[PDB]
């Protein structure tokens, strides 16, 4: 049920990690400070990596048209965008951090 | 919205909101042509506010679609692909949208794509009432129709007859040369003074208690806001005009008494009552296209209790009113409106104008339609919404 | 006034307002029509410095109003109503106003009002001279009309005859191909030179002292200022036009002489001496209508002691002067105005220019322009003067 | 360099040097004309990256000076003067330049004057190849001109044979239009496509990671930089285009596979292998004139060993394949790219496009431009650079 | 008629503006500038706008409709797109009591 | 060779003289604080005199577009120049300005 992203202690404060996974889309784990978040990797206005944004807080903006999202609630946070985007249930368990296969309900 | 030089908008204090609403007020209904004009499976186009649209009239019923395809930007009209009944096809990648929601439901070029399903084009709310085509250019599901409309044009007995074309000027030069009491000079020598016996003044200059004349509507129990003008009741008819003493113009002096009261109502529709008959009333729109046109849309309303007097009317309408009235008399109107535009192209005419008493009426309007319109229309709205 | 970006004023230090009067000089005199172009009662629409005007002749006097009612903007001229002789009614309110000094007398839709007698609309000086309208596009109490005319203009036996039109280009960009000793070069295959014998070299080069070529006015007794480009007297005359050493190119020997003084005069009118006959004398002025046209006033002076003379003129003027000099010389100098729009259009031109030796002229001009003009007209002026507390 | 607002350009992180580059990439070579076009001593006109350009042929070779003179900035085309085999001269003021170098070699009108030897008017290096003219608008030697065609185009047996016109579009939006894998859905009823018993499908459904839709060229043995486009590697060609699960329309069945290798090249050349016929390619160029404005240079490209083989071959060319499918085929692509000026003319639509997965052709030519091109064209490159110390 | 009553000196805080309305004729405004009062005509003489409505900064009234303004001690305009000169009508306090002229001052 | 052209006083700081030469172009010469630079009179794009320009540290604004050079290098410091200003070395002995016979 869920994916080993990598360890709290291998990303910094700020950073974006991005999720292959075989045989389904991307995702993109993002830490804010001390929590982890994790959406699409997909920009939901087009085709873009928001893995390859910029972080600023609790917002993720993409690269390609400077459209933004909260990474905890995936609601557009900045035009263009207008498609809330998928975020995935995350847990860190003993220090290793965690995504669920699927998008939270 | 920041249409207008922060400059000028800081100097108008009154009434900023509508010097501002160069594009024209969003969230309110506006015709854009009749129903006879669009036919089962034959998408019109048209331009309103500045933004696109696409009509399509599907069993019956219209349904209408920003002319935009979401993904390069294109007008899908400039080679329309309607394959199935519910559906139109972007001619450039396929991209497919439903009538009835805009939702992206296939995608031709790419079955496959993760944006099926997940984008939406926009629609808008489109109503017929009387024979005639209004369109909601808003957000958020739409007020009643009534709302924007003039008192009785929505009367079951009324029958609406008129006609619509494109005229290149602000739509607010429209609305205040429509609503304008002194205006009607120019009106001195239209054939439907002598034609049909109309009782006409020069002018209708202001009576003596002008609150009584000017009666601002707020209070309508449908929504409606607007400025009432009780020229025939309150004001004062000019029939001699002079100049040093000397009379050197007259009114008419015919027996049909008509415009007995005018009344501008946002989004910005005149009512004359009665006109261009006493028996008639007169209702027209000056719908915005764009920052330099507008839609002159002109309805005339008579009742008519049954065919053969709604025949008879077609007839009278067809073979009088329209050529008589509609063009005989408000042509002049549009050549008056383009002669206001060089004034207030650039914005600074709504500064520099010296207005005079009859133009009280005018400034009553100015301020009920920044109060009360449902929203200001901007470039980025045409574009796309803007915000950091 | 601000009509050019100051990024570009501040680099043209040394004739910024010159550059910056993209509409022209306000507070001068400007020809505009010829008299006989204007009869009673027949209202004439023209635009000038940017501002509409309205011309009208009543009891023989012209008098020239603002064609643009007060009230909402809109041009009186789109439907002239002068409903009695001494007034004009806007066609749209009925604001009517006394041509001879733009009161607002009366307004028909609206007899008592009260702005009637309290509001004045813009009137500007008229006065007919040699058979030419002059409006003074300025303010207050105007100079004599000498200060803005070239020397002779005036003169009691100067028969004077002309042509007018609107050409599309900034009347600076006229005005400094006119006050241009090398530009004579696209006149080489005129018309006129041949048919007219005239001796005209391909250029009139820089003499020896420059400074004794170019003679700047500004002490002449009724005002006028102006410079004057000695190239008949100081100048070099160029006769064989050379490429690596080699003549490609020869002027014209005739035997009548032309140009031998051309002098250019605020607001902006050239005088050439003489032309385009030993015994005449031209003056053109290339009056502002906007920022990207102008009119090019042409006119020619030759004395006349009488009727006999000065129909003997006329005949000449219609027959020989104004096909062969008026438009068979100046014809090119139109698309040759035409030609420097796109590099002066984006104002950019007035800092890439390369000038050569024989600009000198011009530049002298740029400078008297730029210090002795009586105003700037600004964007401001035809909307409506604008200002805060 | 900062054509577009700031505001936009921090937006577009992927790729601002493309967005900002409305008037295209200086520092490369780009066709023009043909050489039957241009004969000796017949000079002629052109605007490329919104410069006015003179062309002329002389002892057979080809000369490029930019159309404007160094002096107030007129088009010498205006009235050409060409009075020695090596020279032009300005019709203005007779500023006289060599073809050679632009060097400001005389100046008839003042034939002494301090400018001459002392400037000189922009020239630009021009070759002509496979019966092309290219011209580079650039400064500095130029690099070899292999470095901007696509491979091939420059095979000694390689006959090239087409056509060029102005179309109404930015060039951007023409190279776009070329390379992107879907668009060929507009070509679905092409005359060609039947005539010519064409397979093509509606459009593909993506297959592999994003790496594998493209290949990438950032370096040839000569430079060259471009973008392949994988797209029908791991793609499904699709035949059935259907709504709702119902077939409403379907591609063409045809038995010649054409288009196998589809690449886009820097400055902006688009290269189709084999097209429009298995035996035969294509190499179209989008060349900025101005910012609304492209050349569609088309040719077409088929080996041939002799003479015999080139003139059927041209036969071929004039009878089928330039009005079969150089016209017949890409005249849909003409309005294609006119339908997108109006969603980019405000350079929005580079915010506000919504892309799907095959514009990752699209995305992966934008990054190459954006990381490889040679330079900015900026409006200040037309009017003269700017800088203040 | 010659002076008018129109308040106690006591009504009008510093800074404020008080319309006067007269019958027969057209409406004044006073306004108070610190301690001294002042008055012109009401209505705005590049329209049919109350100065009495406007904003009063210093001694410098300010209209509401297209920002223009005007000298309320001279009457003459100090704001574009005003030009046509206030009339001007002189005030007094006998007695604690405000009065304005019926007439204004000619020059 | 060497051409005396004045006495170092007869100069105030930042400011330039026109040096005429017969039978060839004026130079001009500037004293940047209590140094001197010398260069060609002539701004290389038109016909004005830097000597009647103003003079920001060691570069020279042209009168007539703006235009400016580095009197030192004679590069072109800003647009529209673009042609190299001649430069001639300059020597002070004895408060003796002396300028360079030909440009170097
Ligand atoms: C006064 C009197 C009549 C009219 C008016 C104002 N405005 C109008 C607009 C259309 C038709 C008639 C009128
Ligand atoms: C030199 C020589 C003659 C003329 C000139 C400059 N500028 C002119 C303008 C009009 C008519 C003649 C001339
Ligand atoms: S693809 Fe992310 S904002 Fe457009
Ligand atoms: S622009 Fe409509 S489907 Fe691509
Ligand atoms: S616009 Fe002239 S009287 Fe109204
Ligand atoms: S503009 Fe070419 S020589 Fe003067
Ligand atoms: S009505 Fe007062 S400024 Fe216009
Ligand atoms: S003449 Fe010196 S910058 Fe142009
Ligand atoms: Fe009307
Ligand atoms: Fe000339
Ligand atoms: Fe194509």
């Amino acid at each position: 049920i869920w994916l080993k992203v990598c360890a709290a202690s291998d990303m910094q404060p700020g950073t974006i990690r991005r999720v292959n996974r075989v045989g389904a889309a991307p995702l993109a784990v993002y830490r804010v400070g001390d929590q982890f978040y994790a959406t699409e990797d997909t920009c939901t206005h087009g085709i873009a990596s928001l893995s390859e944004g910029t972080l600023d807080g609790d917002v993720i903006e993409c690269p390609f048209h400077g459209g933004a999202f909260n990474v905890c609630t995936g609601m557009p946070a900045s035009s263009p965008c207008t498609v809330p985007l998928g975020v995935f249930e995350v847990e860190v368990k003993e220090g290793e951090v965690y995504v669920a296969g699927e998008k939270k309900l | 919205m920041a249409n207008v030089d922060e400059a000028i908008l800081k100097r108008v204090k009154g009434w900023a909101p509508y010097v501002d609403a160069k594009l024209g007020f969003r969230n309110h209904w506006y015709p854009v042509m009749f129903s006879k004009e669009i036919n089962e499976g034959e998408p019109k186009t048209l331009k309103l506010l500045g933004e696109n649209l696409l009509v399509n009239r599907i069993d019956g019923k219209l349904y209408c679609l920003k002319d935009r395809c979401l993904h390069r930007g294109v007008q899908l009209s400039v080679k329309v692909e309607c394959k199935t009944k519910s559906t139109i096809t972007c001619w450039y990648h396929a991209w497919t949208y439903r009538w009835e929601d805009g939702v992206l439901c296939d995608i031709l070029t790419n079955p496959t794509s993760a944006q099926i399903g997940r984008q939406k084009l926009k629609t808008y709310p489109v109503q017929e009432a009387k024979g005639c085509v209004f369109i909601y250019l808003g957000d958020g599901d739409p007020p009643p129709l009534a709302r924007d409309t003039p008192p009785n044009f929505l009367d079951d007995d009324m029958e609406i007859l008129g006609k619509n074309q494109i005229i290149k000027s602000n739509w607010r030069l429209a609305v205040e040369n429509g609503f304008d009491p002194s205006h009607i000079y120019i009106h001195k020598d239209s054939i439907l003074v002598k034609d049909n016996d109309l009782a006409l003044p020069l002018g209708f200059a202001p009576g003596g208690d002008r609150k009584q004349q000017t009666r601002v509507v707020d209070d309508d129990v449908v929504g409606r806001k607007g400025v009432y003008d009780l020229i025939g009741e309150h004001g004062v008819p000019v029939f001699e005009g002079t100049i040093g003493g000397e009379v050197v113009r007259e009114g008419a002096y015919g027996e049909k008494i008509v415009a007995n009261d005018i009344s501008i109502w946002l989004p910005g529709v005149l009512k004359v009552n009665p006109f261009p008959n006493p028996d008639m009333m007169q209702f027209e729109w000056y719908v915005p296209i764009d920052e330099n046109t507008h839609y002159y849309f002109q309805t005339l309303g008579k009742p008519c209790a049954n065919d053969e007097e709604r025949k008879k009317y077609e007839q009278e309408f067809e073979s009088k009113w329209k050529p008589m009235a509609l063009e005989g008399f408000n042509n002049d109107d549009i050549w008056a409106r383009e002669a206001m535009v060089d004034f207030y192209a650039d914005d600074k005419g709504w500064v520099n104008e010296i207005l005079f008493e009859s133009d009280e009426a005018i400034v009553a309007w100015r301020k009920l339609a920044s109060e009360h319109n449902q929203g200001i229309q901007t470039q980025a709205h045409v574009s796309g919404l803007e915000h950091h």
